[PDB]
Protein backbone atom coordinates (compact mmCIF):
# COMPACT_ATOMS: atom_id res chain seq x y z
CA UNK A 1 0.00 0.00 0.00
CA UNK A 2 2.99 2.28 0.75
CA UNK A 3 5.88 1.46 -1.60
CA UNK A 4 9.45 2.52 -0.77
CA UNK A 5 12.80 1.90 -2.46
CA UNK A 6 14.21 -1.25 -0.85
CA UNK A 7 17.67 0.39 -0.67
CA UNK A 8 19.19 3.89 -0.82
CA UNK A 9 22.92 4.66 -0.70
CA UNK A 10 25.36 7.56 -0.51
CA UNK A 11 28.76 8.99 0.53
CA UNK A 12 29.20 11.02 3.75
CA UNK A 13 28.19 14.65 3.37
CA UNK A 14 26.04 13.81 0.33
CA UNK A 15 22.28 14.30 0.01
CA UNK A 16 19.86 11.39 -0.49
CA UNK A 17 16.07 11.13 -0.64
CA UNK A 18 13.74 8.22 0.16
CA UNK A 19 10.47 7.91 -1.76
CA UNK A 20 7.10 6.81 -0.32
CA UNK A 21 4.41 6.18 -2.95
CA UNK A 22 0.78 5.50 -2.05
CA UNK A 23 -2.60 5.44 -3.80
CA UNK A 24 -5.54 7.85 -3.88
CA UNK A 25 -7.01 6.37 -0.69
CA UNK A 26 -4.04 7.23 1.58
CA UNK A 27 -1.40 9.84 0.65
CA UNK A 28 -3.53 11.11 -2.24
CA UNK A 29 -6.36 11.72 0.24
CA UNK A 30 -4.38 14.46 2.01
CA UNK A 31 -3.70 12.22 5.03
CA UNK A 32 -0.46 13.00 6.86
CA UNK A 33 2.72 10.99 6.36
CA UNK A 34 5.14 10.10 9.17
CA UNK A 35 8.63 8.59 9.15
CA UNK A 36 10.45 6.22 11.50
CA UNK A 37 14.18 5.43 11.75
CA UNK A 38 15.32 1.99 12.94
CA UNK A 39 19.00 1.66 13.76
CA UNK A 40 20.42 -1.89 13.74
CA UNK A 41 19.37 -3.89 16.78
CA UNK A 42 17.09 -1.13 18.11
CA UNK A 43 13.40 -0.35 18.22
CA UNK A 44 12.07 2.14 15.67
CA UNK A 45 11.97 5.80 16.64
CA UNK A 46 9.84 8.61 15.25
CA UNK A 47 11.82 10.81 12.83
CA UNK A 48 9.21 12.97 11.03
CA UNK A 49 5.58 13.71 11.98
CA UNK A 50 3.00 15.84 10.19
CA UNK A 51 4.63 15.35 6.76
CA UNK A 52 7.33 17.83 7.65
CA UNK A 53 7.76 18.46 11.38
CA UNK A 54 10.63 17.12 13.49
CA UNK A 55 10.54 15.93 17.11
CA UNK A 56 13.08 17.46 19.44
CA UNK A 57 16.44 15.71 19.21
CA UNK A 58 16.11 14.93 15.49
CA UNK A 59 18.82 16.66 13.44
CA UNK A 60 17.98 19.43 11.02
CA UNK A 61 19.49 17.40 8.14
CA UNK A 62 16.32 15.30 8.14
CA UNK A 63 13.50 16.72 6.01
CA UNK A 64 10.09 15.56 4.82
CA UNK A 65 7.63 16.58 2.11
CA UNK A 66 4.55 15.35 0.25
CA UNK A 67 3.37 15.69 -3.35
CA UNK A 68 0.15 14.10 -4.60
CA UNK A 69 0.22 10.34 -4.03
CA UNK A 70 3.88 10.17 -2.95
CA UNK A 71 5.97 11.59 -0.11
CA UNK A 72 9.71 11.73 0.46
CA UNK A 73 12.29 11.94 3.24
CA UNK A 74 15.52 13.88 2.70
CA UNK A 75 18.84 13.41 4.49
CA UNK A 76 21.30 16.22 3.73
CA UNK A 77 24.84 15.77 4.94
CA UNK A 78 24.61 12.03 5.47
CA UNK A 79 26.99 10.90 8.08
CA UNK A 80 27.81 7.42 9.33
CA UNK A 81 25.15 7.49 12.07
CA UNK A 82 22.34 7.60 9.50
CA UNK A 83 23.00 4.05 8.25
CA UNK A 84 19.65 2.48 9.20
CA UNK A 85 16.21 1.40 7.98
CA UNK A 86 13.52 4.00 7.34
CA UNK A 87 9.76 3.39 7.23
CA UNK A 88 7.08 5.79 6.08
CA UNK A 89 3.61 5.53 7.60
CA UNK A 90 0.17 7.01 7.01
CA UNK A 91 -3.55 6.11 7.06
CA UNK A 92 -5.73 4.48 4.41
CA UNK A 93 -9.50 5.00 4.43
CA UNK A 94 -10.51 2.06 2.24
CA UNK A 95 -8.57 -0.63 4.13
CA UNK A 96 -9.89 0.54 7.55
CA UNK A 97 -6.24 0.87 8.59
CA UNK A 98 -5.45 3.65 11.09
CA UNK A 99 -1.77 2.93 10.39
CA UNK A 100 -0.21 1.71 7.15
CA UNK A 101 3.55 1.13 7.17
CA UNK A 102 5.87 1.53 4.23
CA UNK A 103 7.85 -1.33 2.73
CA UNK A 104 11.07 0.00 4.26
CA UNK A 105 14.41 1.34 3.03
CA UNK A 106 17.93 0.36 4.08
CA UNK A 107 20.23 3.39 3.95
CA UNK A 108 23.95 2.57 3.66
CA UNK A 109 26.71 5.17 3.92
CA UNK A 110 29.16 4.24 1.12
CA UNK A 111 32.07 6.20 2.54
CA UNK A 112 34.65 3.43 2.91
CA UNK A 113 37.49 2.03 0.76
CA UNK A 114 37.30 -1.41 -0.76
CA UNK A 115 38.83 -4.13 1.45
CA UNK A 116 39.65 -7.68 0.39
CA UNK A 117 38.32 -10.49 2.61
CA UNK A 118 40.46 -12.49 4.97
CA UNK A 119 39.34 -16.17 4.90
CA UNK A 120 39.95 -18.72 7.67
CA UNK A 121 38.89 -22.35 7.34
CA UNK A 122 38.82 -24.59 10.43
CA UNK A 123 38.42 -28.38 10.10
CA UNK A 124 36.30 -30.37 12.58
CA UNK A 125 37.74 -30.61 16.07
CA UNK A 126 38.45 -34.14 17.20
CA UNK A 127 36.03 -33.34 20.06
CA UNK A 128 33.11 -32.95 17.65
CA UNK A 129 34.19 -36.03 15.65
CA UNK A 130 33.91 -37.98 18.89
CA UNK A 131 30.35 -36.62 19.09
CA UNK A 132 29.83 -38.23 15.65
CA UNK A 133 29.54 -34.89 13.82
CA UNK A 134 31.85 -32.90 11.56
CA UNK A 135 31.43 -29.17 10.89
CA UNK A 136 33.83 -27.17 8.74
CA UNK A 137 33.80 -23.47 9.69
CA UNK A 138 34.76 -20.88 7.04
CA UNK A 139 35.02 -17.33 8.44
CA UNK A 140 35.18 -14.35 6.07
CA UNK A 141 36.31 -11.08 7.68
CA UNK A 142 37.44 -7.48 7.02
CA UNK A 143 35.77 -7.02 3.63
CA UNK A 144 33.95 -4.21 1.79
CA UNK A 145 31.59 -3.96 -0.07
CA UNK A 146 29.40 -6.47 1.76
CA UNK A 147 28.45 -8.82 -1.11
CA UNK A 148 30.30 -12.16 -1.10
CA UNK A 149 29.73 -15.55 -2.71
CA UNK A 150 30.84 -18.68 -0.84
CA UNK A 151 31.29 -22.05 -2.55
CA UNK A 152 32.35 -25.33 -0.95
CA UNK A 153 34.29 -28.12 -2.67
CA UNK A 154 35.09 -31.74 -1.83
CA UNK A 155 38.06 -32.88 -3.96
CA UNK A 156 37.39 -30.13 -6.53
CA UNK A 157 33.69 -31.15 -6.81
CA UNK A 158 30.94 -28.71 -5.80
CA UNK A 159 29.02 -29.56 -2.62
CA UNK A 160 25.70 -27.81 -2.01
CA UNK A 161 24.07 -30.18 0.50
CA UNK A 162 24.56 -29.25 4.14
CA UNK A 163 25.80 -25.68 3.69
CA UNK A 164 24.58 -22.79 5.83
CA UNK A 165 25.85 -19.23 5.39
CA UNK A 166 25.17 -16.01 7.26
CA UNK A 167 24.37 -12.72 5.62
CA UNK A 168 27.27 -10.26 5.98
CA UNK A 169 26.99 -7.83 8.87
CA UNK A 170 29.43 -5.25 10.13
CA UNK A 171 32.37 -5.77 12.50
CA UNK A 172 33.32 -3.19 15.11
CA UNK A 173 35.68 -1.58 12.53
CA UNK A 174 32.67 -0.97 10.20
CA UNK A 175 33.98 -3.54 7.70
CA UNK A 176 31.96 -6.70 6.95
CA UNK A 177 32.23 -10.29 8.10
CA UNK A 178 30.28 -13.44 7.23
CA UNK A 179 30.46 -17.12 8.05
CA UNK A 180 29.72 -20.39 6.28
CA UNK A 181 29.35 -23.91 7.68
CA UNK A 182 29.64 -27.30 6.00
CA UNK A 183 28.03 -30.08 8.05
CA UNK A 184 29.30 -33.58 7.26
CA UNK A 185 29.15 -36.98 8.85
CA UNK A 186 32.50 -38.29 10.09
CA UNK A 187 32.39 -40.86 7.25
CA UNK A 188 32.00 -38.13 4.61
CA UNK A 189 34.79 -36.09 6.19
CA UNK A 190 37.23 -39.03 6.00
CA UNK A 191 36.13 -40.22 2.53
CA UNK A 192 37.74 -37.23 0.72
CA UNK A 193 41.32 -36.02 0.47
CA UNK A 194 40.47 -32.33 0.84
CA UNK A 195 37.66 -29.84 1.37
CA UNK A 196 37.72 -26.21 0.23
CA UNK A 197 35.96 -22.98 1.14
CA UNK A 198 36.01 -20.63 -1.89
CA UNK A 199 35.14 -16.97 -1.29
CA UNK A 200 34.51 -14.65 -4.26
CA UNK A 201 34.53 -10.89 -3.64
CA UNK A 202 34.62 -8.20 -6.37
CA UNK A 203 36.13 -10.55 -8.94
CA UNK A 204 38.86 -11.90 -6.66
CA UNK A 205 38.73 -15.43 -5.26
CA UNK A 206 40.31 -16.93 -2.14
CA UNK A 207 40.33 -20.70 -1.60
CA UNK A 208 41.26 -22.22 1.77
CA UNK A 209 41.63 -25.99 2.10
CA UNK A 210 41.62 -28.55 4.92
CA UNK A 211 42.22 -32.28 4.94
CA UNK A 212 41.34 -35.05 7.43
CA UNK A 213 44.98 -36.22 7.39
CA UNK A 214 45.92 -32.95 9.16
CA UNK B 1 11.55 9.60 31.58
CA UNK B 2 8.59 8.49 29.50
CA UNK B 3 9.09 4.80 28.81
CA UNK B 4 7.16 1.79 27.51
CA UNK B 5 8.40 -1.27 29.40
CA UNK B 6 7.81 -4.61 27.68
CA UNK B 7 7.89 -8.09 29.15
CA UNK B 8 10.77 -10.42 28.36
CA UNK B 9 11.48 -12.85 25.52
CA UNK B 10 9.17 -15.84 25.05
CA UNK B 11 9.80 -19.32 23.68
CA UNK B 12 6.70 -21.32 22.81
CA UNK B 13 5.58 -24.27 20.70
CA UNK B 14 2.83 -24.08 18.07
CA UNK B 15 -0.62 -24.21 19.64
CA UNK B 16 0.41 -22.69 22.94
CA UNK B 17 -1.19 -19.53 24.35
CA UNK B 18 0.78 -16.41 25.12
CA UNK B 19 0.05 -13.02 26.59
CA UNK B 20 2.72 -10.31 26.52
CA UNK B 21 2.59 -6.96 28.24
CA UNK B 22 3.52 -3.33 27.88
CA UNK B 23 3.65 -1.03 30.92
CA UNK B 24 3.55 2.72 30.46
CA UNK B 25 5.95 4.60 32.71
CA UNK B 26 6.47 8.27 33.50
CA UNK B 27 3.17 9.54 32.03
CA UNK B 28 -0.57 9.22 32.54
CA UNK B 29 -1.42 5.93 30.79
CA UNK B 30 -5.01 6.94 29.92
CA UNK B 31 -3.91 10.08 28.04
CA UNK B 32 -2.64 8.14 24.98
CA UNK B 33 -3.54 5.20 22.79
CA UNK B 34 -1.28 2.13 22.77
CA UNK B 35 -0.61 0.17 19.60
CA UNK B 36 1.07 -3.14 18.75
CA UNK B 37 3.47 -3.58 15.82
CA UNK B 38 4.93 -6.85 14.53
CA UNK B 39 8.33 -7.20 12.85
CA UNK B 40 9.10 -10.69 11.58
CA UNK B 41 12.80 -11.65 11.13
CA UNK B 42 14.36 -9.55 8.39
CA UNK B 43 11.08 -7.99 7.30
CA UNK B 44 9.23 -4.72 7.82
CA UNK B 45 6.86 -3.18 10.36
CA UNK B 46 3.23 -4.33 10.42
CA UNK B 47 0.54 -2.57 12.45
CA UNK B 48 -1.56 -5.05 14.44
CA UNK B 49 -3.98 -2.84 16.38
CA UNK B 50 -4.47 -0.05 18.89
CA UNK B 51 -6.39 0.45 22.15
CA UNK B 52 -7.44 3.41 24.27
CA UNK B 53 -6.79 2.43 27.92
CA UNK B 54 -9.43 4.90 29.11
CA UNK B 55 -12.39 2.87 27.78
CA UNK B 56 -10.68 -0.13 26.09
CA UNK B 57 -11.86 1.07 22.72
CA UNK B 58 -9.87 -1.31 20.49
CA UNK B 59 -9.26 -1.09 16.74
CA UNK B 60 -7.52 -3.88 14.83
CA UNK B 61 -5.75 -4.08 11.51
CA UNK B 62 -7.82 -6.11 9.00
CA UNK B 63 -4.97 -8.64 8.83
CA UNK B 64 -4.96 -9.30 12.58
CA UNK B 65 -8.68 -8.98 13.38
CA UNK B 66 -9.80 -12.21 15.02
CA UNK B 67 -6.16 -13.43 15.10
CA UNK B 68 -5.09 -11.71 18.34
CA UNK B 69 -6.68 -9.95 21.30
CA UNK B 70 -5.47 -6.55 22.47
CA UNK B 71 -6.61 -5.49 25.94
CA UNK B 72 -5.54 -3.07 28.66
CA UNK B 73 -5.60 -2.77 32.46
CA UNK B 74 -5.60 0.94 33.12
CA UNK B 75 -5.34 0.49 36.93
CA UNK B 76 -1.77 -0.82 36.43
CA UNK B 77 -0.86 1.16 33.29
CA UNK B 78 -0.54 -2.02 31.22
CA UNK B 79 -1.71 -3.09 27.77
CA UNK B 80 -1.62 -6.66 26.53
CA UNK B 81 -1.28 -8.64 23.32
CA UNK B 82 -2.44 -12.24 23.45
CA UNK B 83 -2.77 -15.36 21.32
CA UNK B 84 -4.79 -18.42 22.09
CA UNK B 85 -2.94 -20.60 19.51
CA UNK B 86 0.55 -19.56 18.39
CA UNK B 87 1.78 -20.42 14.88
CA UNK B 88 5.43 -20.93 13.95
CA UNK B 89 4.99 -17.88 11.68
CA UNK B 90 4.18 -15.75 14.76
CA UNK B 91 7.97 -15.78 15.43
CA UNK B 92 8.71 -12.06 15.56
CA UNK B 93 9.62 -8.97 17.52
CA UNK B 94 6.53 -7.25 18.89
CA UNK B 95 6.70 -3.55 19.67
CA UNK B 96 4.44 -1.63 22.01
CA UNK B 97 4.09 1.96 20.83
CA UNK B 98 2.27 5.03 22.17
CA UNK B 99 -0.06 6.69 19.68
CA UNK B 100 -1.29 10.25 19.44
CA UNK B 101 -4.89 10.40 18.28
CA UNK B 102 -6.27 11.91 15.05
CA UNK B 103 -2.71 12.50 13.82
CA UNK B 104 -2.26 8.73 14.26
CA UNK B 105 1.50 8.41 14.60
CA UNK B 106 3.59 6.60 17.24
CA UNK B 107 5.71 8.97 19.32
CA UNK B 108 7.15 6.48 21.83
CA UNK B 109 8.25 2.90 21.22
CA UNK B 110 8.96 0.03 23.58
CA UNK B 111 12.17 -1.95 23.18
CA UNK B 112 10.21 -4.91 21.82
CA UNK B 113 9.46 -8.45 22.96
CA UNK B 114 10.95 -11.31 20.96
CA UNK B 115 8.61 -14.28 20.61
CA UNK B 116 10.14 -17.50 19.25
CA UNK B 117 7.63 -20.16 18.19
CA UNK B 118 9.04 -23.53 17.19
CA UNK B 119 8.60 -27.24 17.73
CA UNK B 120 12.11 -27.27 19.22
CA UNK B 121 12.61 -27.43 22.99
CA UNK B 122 15.12 -25.32 24.90
CA UNK B 123 18.60 -26.83 24.58
CA UNK B 124 21.99 -25.54 25.66
CA UNK B 125 24.96 -25.55 23.27
CA UNK B 126 27.89 -27.82 22.67
CA UNK B 127 31.05 -25.74 22.46
CA UNK B 128 33.98 -26.86 20.32
CA UNK B 129 37.43 -25.27 19.95
CA UNK B 130 38.45 -23.67 16.64
CA UNK B 131 42.09 -24.26 17.44
CA UNK B 132 44.85 -22.03 16.03
CA UNK B 133 47.32 -23.58 13.60
CA UNK B 134 49.57 -22.57 10.69
CA UNK B 135 46.35 -22.58 8.60
CA UNK B 136 44.91 -19.67 10.66
CA UNK B 137 48.26 -17.87 11.12
CA UNK B 138 49.56 -15.15 8.83
CA UNK B 139 52.36 -12.72 9.63
CA UNK B 140 52.46 -12.84 13.41
CA UNK B 141 48.68 -12.65 13.96
CA UNK B 142 46.67 -15.85 14.31
CA UNK B 143 42.95 -16.60 14.47
CA UNK B 144 41.32 -18.92 17.00
CA UNK B 145 37.71 -19.33 17.98
CA UNK B 146 35.00 -21.42 19.43
CA UNK B 147 32.07 -23.03 17.65
CA UNK B 148 28.74 -22.86 19.57
CA UNK B 149 26.67 -25.68 18.17
CA UNK B 150 22.98 -26.70 18.36
CA UNK B 151 21.35 -24.42 20.90
CA UNK B 152 17.76 -23.18 21.23
CA UNK B 153 16.57 -20.63 21.61
CA UNK B 154 18.49 -17.67 20.42
CA UNK B 155 20.57 -15.72 21.92
CA UNK B 156 23.92 -16.87 23.14
CA UNK B 157 26.49 -14.29 24.17
CA UNK B 158 30.24 -14.95 23.99
CA UNK B 159 33.06 -13.21 25.80
CA UNK B 160 36.80 -13.94 25.82
CA UNK B 161 38.89 -14.27 29.00
CA UNK B 162 35.86 -13.11 31.01
CA UNK B 163 35.84 -9.75 29.19
CA UNK B 164 39.57 -8.95 29.41
CA UNK B 165 39.94 -9.79 25.69
CA UNK B 166 37.81 -7.47 23.54
CA UNK B 167 40.08 -6.24 20.74
CA UNK B 168 40.01 -8.41 17.61
CA UNK B 169 36.87 -10.28 18.72
CA UNK B 170 34.02 -10.85 16.30
CA UNK B 171 31.01 -12.98 17.19
CA UNK B 172 28.95 -13.81 14.11
CA UNK B 173 25.16 -14.00 13.82
CA UNK B 174 23.65 -17.41 14.22
CA UNK B 175 22.71 -20.01 11.65
CA UNK B 176 19.35 -21.73 11.97
CA UNK B 177 19.64 -25.35 10.83
CA UNK B 178 17.00 -27.81 9.66
CA UNK B 179 17.00 -29.42 13.11
CA UNK B 180 15.46 -26.19 14.34
CA UNK B 181 18.65 -25.56 16.37
CA UNK B 182 21.00 -22.56 16.09
CA UNK B 183 24.78 -22.46 15.68
CA UNK B 184 27.30 -19.64 15.75
CA UNK B 185 31.02 -18.91 15.97
CA UNK B 186 33.08 -16.36 17.85
CA UNK B 187 36.61 -15.54 16.67
CA UNK B 188 39.53 -13.44 17.90
CA UNK B 189 42.80 -12.47 16.20
CA UNK B 190 45.73 -12.70 18.63
CA UNK B 191 49.54 -12.49 18.25
CA UNK B 192 51.31 -15.69 17.19
CA UNK B 193 54.00 -14.97 19.83
CA UNK B 194 51.44 -15.63 22.57
CA UNK B 195 50.13 -19.08 21.63
CA UNK B 196 52.49 -20.89 23.97
CA UNK B 197 52.20 -18.40 26.84
CA UNK B 198 48.77 -16.68 26.90
CA UNK B 199 45.72 -18.78 27.75
CA UNK B 200 42.58 -18.13 25.69
CA UNK B 201 39.17 -19.10 27.10
CA UNK B 202 35.83 -18.35 25.51
CA UNK B 203 32.85 -17.87 27.85
CA UNK B 204 29.59 -18.99 26.21
CA UNK B 205 26.38 -17.83 27.94
CA UNK B 206 22.99 -19.32 27.06
CA UNK B 207 20.55 -17.76 29.50
CA UNK B 208 17.41 -19.44 28.01
CA UNK B 209 18.75 -22.85 29.10
CA UNK B 210 20.54 -21.63 32.24
CA UNK B 211 23.85 -22.82 30.74
CA UNK B 212 27.33 -21.30 30.82
CA UNK B 213 30.34 -22.99 29.22
CA UNK B 214 34.00 -22.02 29.46
CA UNK B 215 36.31 -23.60 26.89
CA UNK B 216 40.05 -23.03 26.73
CA UNK B 217 41.24 -22.94 23.10
CA UNK B 218 44.83 -24.28 22.53
CA UNK B 219 47.07 -24.85 19.49
CA UNK B 220 46.63 -28.29 17.94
Amino acid sequence: VLTQPPSVSGAPGQRVTISCTGSSSNIGAGYDVHWYQQLPGTAPKLLIYGNSNRPSGVPDRFSGSKSGTSASLAITGLQAEDEADYYCQSYDSSLSALYVFGTGTKVTVLGQPKAAPSVTLFPPSSEELQANKATLVCLISDFYPGAVTVAWKADSSPVKAGVETTTPSKQSNNKYAASSYLSLTPEQWKSHRSYSCQVTHEGSTVEKTVAPTE
Amino acid sequence: EVQLVQSGAEVKKPGESLKISCKGSGYSFTSYWIGWVRQMPGKGLEWMGIIYPGDSDTRYSPSFQGQVTISADKSISTAYLQWSSLKASDTAMYYCARGVAVDWYFDLWGRGTLVTVSSASTKGPSVFPLAPSSKSTSGGTAALGCLVKDYFPEPVTVSWNSGALTSGVHTFPAVLQSSGLYSLSSVVTVPSSSLGTQTYICNVNHKPSNTKVDKRVEPK
